[PDB]
RNA sequence: ACAAUGGAUUCUGGUAUGUUCUAGCGCUUGUACUAAGUCUCAUGUACUAACAUCGAUUGC
């Protein structure tokens, strides 16, 4: 029964070291973010406002995706004059962020 | 028998939404231009904001209805078969895929 | 995972937009700089008196594995 | 100048053009500071 | 079709190539017939590259021309799949097209062996009873032979630790292990499979069979018992070799004496001639048919054991993926495979000699002959086959003809297939190691008489048993035009001149046997000895195996592997190196590779850092203890004219060079020669 | 339609796929018959 | 020392072959204590393979077995491919 | 009557690799008691060498 439990545990584990190590690392990263967010919320209850730190650049031309719309491709110009649609979408977007 | 090609599938999807637009006008009837700016070159079409809203609502309703008709299919097919040995859900979906081959 | 087939090859579209370096390779040094233009003892015994398109079924393959195994 | 531009300040270039490390290096520093033939063949010409 | 469906179909490409290498038929149920056609087109395309790269790299390893250490293991792993794929295909051609022996052949083959044993009055070997007086001594000789494998090696795997335990259980209970073997011979007929592996030898690839340990004990007992009871009942006659009474260098020595001892061979005053034939029997063991084999063994063996031997050969042969049932050929890795192989060769020995001559060579049953002895000289003069001997699968026939008996023999060959352009001297193969004066002179009378000798001998054995071919044939005719009789025995390349056929009688060195007549006690011929070219490359491949296996091996293990292979060279071929110039260049190049291995362990190949004191001082003084054979002046004499005649030693090339001169001794001065 | 690929050698995701998806038709010719019958007829002639 | 096959070791061997295929037995035998990779390879090919038929012989198959055992005496791995039975069943 | 003399050395070698290490503010809201460092030797443990280990004779 002990070797059957060991075989039952071995047959039902299909991942590997790198996959398992990656899962552990991902869980750790998620816990680290939740802890930092809680730390910021508790300091916000005390009035002190501290901003979220950015992940540091690993290389020189590393990209902050939040700062800039990235390799923006504009919709091809069309004959249908989408002018009021852009006004309504801007108003709804600013309303959302409000 | 057999499958349906994409040009025959698209017409039947187009024939189906015409019946949804027919009964939408029948359920409404039961209850009760082109301007081309020469400088820009743009063409502006003036249309009813109700029919544009009813277009945006019906696409969201069809998107949710197919979302819910697939979610129940996920919950049913997971709790149908448990005879053949599996390990995870991706093994079950693959061993079921072998069954439709034969 | 991590050991994958290619779904597509690396294109030269990406290397064309890069800035060059101008590093000096030994095989890009000048060479062949001029082109050429065309103008009774037998009785006592017991028993007295072509090409196939298959590399494995080939005759040379049978002579190979008979000498190189022994 | 070339050694110091590459950040290799833990390698001392003697006045007799002998190149020796000033400390026990990490393996990352041994990978970085492994100069090639054209440095050393130039350095041995100056030793000569 | 999207990136998903293109991703799954490429796994049938990978699966097909694993089925090709396994020699498993790749058939997917429900596969579309155009798409299956595409994959088989590209698996055959990849196979054409895979097989041709195995042929190209094999020819590089034989030349020694810079093959990577990984690629030698890779080329070994490719050929063993190609050998079994050729083996499995050969098995299916017998299963489809029936046995290669016809019922007319197998009836006559069976009738020859019944006729022979009835004249010998051979009593067949019985099943070993419970009350057998030699049963405990035969069992110990079996188990000691199985135990000698493991006294050498240190660490053992799970199969080898099982094998020593099963011997220790048989030492402690000798009566209980006999009852287990006696039960396995009566009952057991389905056996565990055999794992095959192939040993790399850099010129060829030899097969090795691994039998299960519990089944290996009852094979080793049976091989002791079959070989003890055959020699007591005198089954195998005098010509069958290895003899159990003489070393392979003594087999060369007696056969060379026993030619010269027999009368009137060298007398060429008339047109009389002497012919010596050498043919390998091709795929002798590979063509053994089990139904003929089980019927033949019932003549000499109690049918309970004769059924054991036949069923033991019918087992599964496993490489890594590859697996097939050995329907047809004999497994040489079994313990009693040697008894089968020589008894099957005795059947071939009776097809060539016939009933009448094989009784004359073996002598009568009650008082048989020695190896080359006749009961009288009149028995010898009849029937021109003079001396016959057979090694493993290599036969050696001496024919002494008259001129009239020679002309009849060579006319009926030219009646069947003549040549108008006189082209029999083109494909005639002789010894390219001897000079052109010393090898066989290609005279039209003697060449056609040599091919007529082979034509008579090839017709006596059917092609269903052995493949006797002219390319594997070596025939040396002695006549008035050929003073030399040339043959190749157990790695020894021998040349013979009679005493009267020499121009002048010059004194000779250790490489020359002096051949004495029995009754005159006079030296009447000289036997000129050389190592075969096939053995020179065999030793050159052993030096490679010392270096290629040693990754980061210590210095004195390389010196000890050099010594155990240099001793095994010189103590076997004792006096035969001296006449061989290619082997002396191998000894110099081989020993300096061992010295360079010690120079590659350090980071210097500089000669001054490594005197002869470093390598050749004994291990008690701290050196490697290398035995030298290459601080020797190598004879260099006029290669343009050395192919023509034997020039003699006119000049000496230097062998190994060193700054401070040391005369390092060589073991050829310390090993007394065979003569 | 292409069947899915189940291999005996490789299982990257580690799926448990049933034993029939993981893993001759002729007879002997008359040559093996006539060989064995002639060997018995030669044997029965040899015994008599 | 050579153990016998219990029903727990058989169902681990079935589940491992169903996991690993049949061309890696040192990985199958690592789940089973007391079994070598050669022992688990042979147990599958002789007893646990579902392709193998452990059925009674018909009246034709009995006469067809007696016919083969005179044609091929006595070659039980070769007869078992003709019979499409395991060889110890044929003997 | 023989004068014949090849070599040669560097580089690529189990902790590798990976992460975090805001001091110096960007305007508005919100008098709770005494163990130093270096060098050498010995012992204990852990890691590591992808180090090595069977060559030969007996008094019932």
């Amino acid at each position: 029964k002990e070797m059957l439990a060991e075989a039952r545990a071995r047959l039902l584990n299909t991942q590997g070291k790198k996959a398992t190590r990656k899962i552990r690392e991902r869980m750790l990263e998620e816990s680290k973010r939740i802890a930092e967010l809680q730390k910021r919320r508790e300091l916000k209850q005390a009035g002190i406002n501290v901003a979220i730190k950015k992940p540091k650049k690993k290389y020189g031309t590393d990209i902050d995706y939040n700062e800039d719309i990235v390799y923006e491709q504009a919709p091809m110009p069309g004959i249908y004059d989408t002018s009021t649609e852009d006004r309504q979408i801007k108003k709804k977007f600013e309303q959302f962020e409000r | 028998r057999g499958g349906i090609s994409y040009d025959q599938l698209a017409k039947l999807s187009y024939e189906k939404t015409l019946r949804n637009l027919a009964t939408q006008t029948q359920n409404s009837s039961k209850q009760d231009k082109v301007q081309k700016d020469t400088k820009t070159g743009k063409i502006t079409i003036a249309d009813d904001d109700k029919l544009v809203n009813k277009l945006a609502v019906s696409l969201q309703s069809e998107s949710k209805k197919r979302y819910e008709a697939r979610k129940r299919q996920m919950q049913n097919a997971k709790t149908l078969y448990g005879v053949e040995s599996f390990i995870n859900d991706k093994n079950k979906q693959f061993n079921e895929k072998l069954s439709r081959e034969s | 995972t991590s050991h994958r087939p290619q779904l597509e090859a690396r294109s030269g579209a990406k290397a064309a937009a890069y800035t060059p370096t101008g590093i000096e390779h030994a095989r890009l040094l000048p060479g062949h700089t001029t082109l050429k233009y065309r103008k009774s003892w037998r009785k006592g015994t017991a028993f007295g008196r072509g090409y196939i398109n298959d590399m494995t079924k080939s005759e040379y393959h049978q002579e190979f594995l008979h000498k190189h195994v022994r | 100048l070339l050694i110091h531009r590459k950040g290799l300040t833990y390698l001392h270039l003697d006045y007799n053009f002998n190149l020796k490390p000033t400390k026990t290096l990490t393996t990352k520093e041994r990978k970085k500071s492994r100069l090639g033939n054209s440095f050393h063949l130039m350095r041995e010409l100056l030793k000569m | 079709i999207r990136q998903k469906k293109a991703r799954t179909i490429l796994q049938h490409l990978s699966e097909a190539w694993r089925c090709w290498k396994a020699n498993i038929p790749w058939d997917v149920p429900g596969m579309p017939a155009p798409i299956k056609k595409i994959i088989e087109r590209y698996i055959k395309s990849k196979a054409d590259a895979w097989v041709s790269a195995a042929h190209y790299n094999r020819e590089r390893i034989k030349r020694g021309a810079h093959v990577e250490k990984t690629m030698v293991k890779k080329n070994l792993g490719r050929l063993t799949r190609l050998w079994i794929k050729n083996e499995q295909e050969r098995q299916r051609q017998i299963q489809k097209n029936g046995p290669e022996i016809t019922p007319e052949e197998a009836t006559t083959i069976f009738s020859v062996m019944v006729e022979w044993l009835e004249s010998r009055s051979f009593s067949p070997i019985p099943f070993p009873p419970l009350t057998y007086k030699n049963d405990t001594k035969i069992l110990v000789l079996a188990l000691e032979d199985l135990k000698d494998v493991y006294a050498s090696k240190v660490r053992l795997n799970a199969s080898e630790r099982e094998e020593l335990a099963l011997i220790e259980e048989a030492y402690d209970n000798p009566h209980d292990t006999l009852n287990r073997i006696k039960k396995y011979l009566l009952t057991q007929r389905v056996f565990k499979p055999v794992d095959i592996t192939m040993m790399e030898n850099y010129q060829n690839i030899s097969p090795v069979y691994s039998v299960d340990p519990l089944e290996k004990i009852t094979d080793a007992y049976l091989d002791q018992y079959l070989w003890y009871e055959a020699d007591q009942r005198k089954l195998f006659p005098n010509w069958i070799k290895p003899s159990d009474s003489e070393i392979p260098p003594l087999l060369v020595y007696k056969w060379t004496q026993g030619i010269n001892n027999l009368s009137e061979i060298w007398d060429v005053s008339r047109g009389q001639s002497a012919v010596l034939l050498e043919t390998t029997l091709g795929e002798m063991a590979e063509k053994i048919d089990f139904t003929l084999l089980n019927r033949l063994l019932r003549l000499i063996v109690d049918p309970n054991i004769a059924d054991y031997i036949t069923a033991k050969n019918n087992v599964v042969i496993n490489f890594k993926d590859m697996s097939h049932v050995n329907k047809y050929g004999l497994i040489r890795g079994l313990k009693f495979a040697s008894f089968i192989f020589q008894y099957y060769g005795l059947v071939i020995d009776l097809l060539l000699l016939g009933q009448e001559r094989a009784t004359d060579l073996a002598g009568p049953a009650n008082n048989p002959n020695e190896f080359m002895q006749f009961k009288s000289k009149e028995v010898e003069k009849a029937h021109p086959i003079r001396l016959y001997t057979r090694y493993l699968d290599r036969i050696y026939m001496l024919f002494h003809f008259e001129e009239d008996e020679g002309e009849e023999l060579t006319d009926e060959y030219l009646a069947e297939n003549p040549d108008p352009n006189f082209e029999n001297s083109i494909g005639y193969n002789n010894r390219k190691c001897w000079p052109k004066d010393s090898r066989m002179r290609l005279i039209r009378q003697d060449v056609n008489l040599g091919r007529a000798v082979f034509w008579e001998i090839q017709s006596r054995v059917p092609t269903s048993l052995t493949s006797i071919k002219w390319e594997n044939a070596f025939v040396s005719v002695y006549s008035k035009n050929n003073p030399n009789l040339l043959f190749s025995m157990c790695g020894f390349e021998v040349r013979i001149l009679p005493r009267q056929r020499m121009e002048e009688v010059v004194s000779n060195d250790e490489g020359v046997w002096d051949l004495v007549d029995e009754r005159t006690k006079q030296r009447t011929a000289k036997a000129y000895l050389k190592v075969s070219e096939e053995e020179i490359k065999k030793f050159d491949s052993r030096i490679r195996g010392i270096l290629m296996a040693s990754g980061s091996t210590t210095f004195t293990k390389v010196a000890a592997k050099w010594n155990t292979s240099l001793i095994s060279l010189f103590t076997y071929f004792r006096e035969a190196i001296v006449a061989t110039e290619p082997l002396l260049d191998i000894l110099v190049k081989g020993e300096t590779r061992i010295q360079n291995r010690v120079k590659l362990g350090l980071n210097s190949k500089m000669p001054t850092r490594f005197p002869p004191a470093v390598f050749y001082t004994p291990k008690e003084l701290g050196g490697l203890g290398m035995i030298s054979a290459s601080h020797i002046l190598i004879p260099a004499s006029d290669l343009s004219w050395s192919k023509q005649t034997d020039t003699g030693i006119t000049h000496f090339r230097a062998g190994m060079t060193h700054e401070d001169e040391k005369l390092i001794p060589t073991i050829f001065r310390y090993i007394t020669t065979w003569e | 339609k292409i069947p899915a690929a189940v291999s005996n050698w490789k299982n990257p995701n580690g799926y448990t796929v049933a034993l029939e998806r993981r893993v001759e038709n002729n007879t002997i010719n008359d040559g093996f018959m006539k060989l064995s019958e002639a060997l018995e007829n030669a044997d029965k002639k040899a015994r008599q | 020392k050579g153990g016998v096959w219990t029903n727990v070791e058989d169902q681990i061997l079935k589940a491992a072959v169903q996991k690993y295929g049949t061309h890696q037995w040192s990985k199958v035998a690592s789940l089973l204590q007391k079994k070598t990779a050669r022992q688990s390879e042979l147990r599958w090919n002789e007893y646990l393979n579902p392709k193998l038929n452990f059925t009674e012989f018909s009246k034709e198959e009995d006469a067809q077995l007696l016919d083969l055992a005179r044609e091929l005496p006595n070659q039980w791995r070769t007869i078992a491919d003709m019979m499409a039975r395991p060889a110890q069943v044929c003997v």
